[PDB]
């Protein structure tokens, strides 16, 4: 109601892309450490098996 | 505002999964490291030009990384439930406030499940010129199975971020 | 050689390039920054009623 | 005044069409999102050099993707009724006075 | 090279421009803060009426 | 402030054809290369003292840097449109408020 | 107006001139990251076409 009180949705899509950011930064990190694009097996299965098998 | 809150207990479901899947990968990542090195050793023991103390010495080692992935399969529990073990078929969590469940299917890791079936080693050179092509299959296997906990995981991290 | 050859195909199929990394790791950093920045700057919204009354 | 009074009565209906069409609008964006995924998803299955092992990966990527799709689409109900699931051809809200109205058509996703 | 010059399009088109948001950002906040004084000001109007009686 | 409005709305034509030209510039940077290639081939071939064997080699290098050619120049397309592959005669944008225009004529490669 | 809540031309200005230095600066750093003055049909159409062909 633009006065409201009780709730205010900037600070929901502030937190929702804050959160988004945090993500990406944490896969850049794991990125970084591990020196490797596919590290695991949630980076993408078919290339990581055909590595490990290789 | 009833059903908001009913999201808000679903989010909890939604975590304690992420968790279980996450332990089971670690323990899925040793064993296929184990898988790797049991491949070696079935291979090196195959050679016909070897003396009797260097068979001993290789069955060891290979028996003692079998003993590793049993104990590395069995520990992979979170809250007491796992989907590596063989214990359970299937896990469900909350996914929509009206009951509905995200349903992520028990990729058994464990000897058993990968057709190693414990207590299995090599008497002579020509075991383990056959034990070369089990490794090879167990290892393809589990690798399989690896990929779709991968592909469930993923999937529990995006509809966790849509229900929020 | 050839397993010289197998080692040098699977590393070029899973091997990351850092000097892109290091680029995108700057970037996220600084967008965070701004992130909660604005996350602040949301907060003290409404904290302004309380002088009409 | 009894005219006012209903213009007062007016503005409630407009304000839950707003609630309606924006849970609508989270849902599309989330469904665009999961679209692109499984385009790339396709475009890497369609090569014809890959192991049986990896088309069934990634056979099953793209099968969780569209359930994604599906559980994301009809949950976008607010009050009950929905713009994006495809159980209504058009939505009518309050716009004048008089009786008039607003009429908002169904994007189904 | 095509990807990144793909990607350097979209950003062109969609991107933002923070120097102008900041200025802006500061010139709104003091018209909001000037606001909510003017509707202070204008309410305590007709309170003079009571002394009349 | 009719107009001045109206002129945010022409900078947005301008930086679209701004992206335009420039995956234009990319993919004939790399096909001038490609060219030079080719010649160098093509130099190569000319020569009267080299055996059945050489020849074909040269003539399968060019076969390939002339597909690549072709490749490179038919994918520079943004937003749909193209003023590399040959597909229309001149592109043009606003340029001004009263809806003149800026035209960039089509230089096909 | 002097006292205008509305607008204000410093701002404006400073943001133009701050542009104009940052297209300075991009400038620069092509030329430091290719090493070479015309690297593109941009800089100068002429001297690039000359040289391709040379």
């Amino acid at each position: 109601a633009l006065n409201s009180i009780n709730t205010n949705a900037g600070a929901m899509i502030a937190l929702q892309n804050l959160n988004g950011t945090n993500s990406e930064l944490t896969t850049v990190q794991q990125r970084i450490n591990t020196g490797k694009k596919i590290a695991s097996a949630k980076d993408n299965g078919a290339i990581w098996a055909t590595a490990k098998n290789q | 505002s009833a059903t908001a809150a009913s999201m808000n207990a679903v989010k909890d479901s939604l975590q304690r999964g992420q968790s279980t899947i996450d332990v089971a990968l670690a323990a899925g990542d040793t064993i296929t490291d184990l898988l790797g090195k049991m491949k070696e050793k079935a291979l090196a023991a195959s050679d016909c030009s070897l003396n009797t103390a260097s068979f001993n010495a290789l069955k060891s080692d290979f028996d003692s990384l079998r003993d590793q992935i049993e104990k590395a399969a069995t520990s992979a529990k979170f809250n007491g439930v796992s989907i590596a073990d063989g214990s359970t078929t299937k896990l469900t969590f909350l996914a929509n406030s009206d009951g509905s469940g995200f349903t992520v299917n028990a990729k058994t890791i464990s000897l058993a499940g990968i057709g190693l079936t414990t207590t299995s080693t090599f008497t002579t050179a020509a075991a383990a010129k056959t034990m070369i092509g089990t490794i090879d299959t167990a290892l393809q296997t589990a690798t399989n199975k690896l990929a779709s906990l991968g592909t469930s995981s993923v999937g529990l991290d995006t509809h966790l971020t849509f229900v929020g | 050689k050839l397993q010289d050859s197998l080692d040098a195909g699977v590393g070029n199929l899973v091997d990351a390039d850092l000097a892109k990394e290091s680029a995108k790791l700057q970037s996220l950093q600084t967008k965070q920054q701004l992130g909660v920045q604005a996350l602040s700057i949301a907060n003290q919204s409404s904290s302004s009623i309380l002088s009409l009354f």
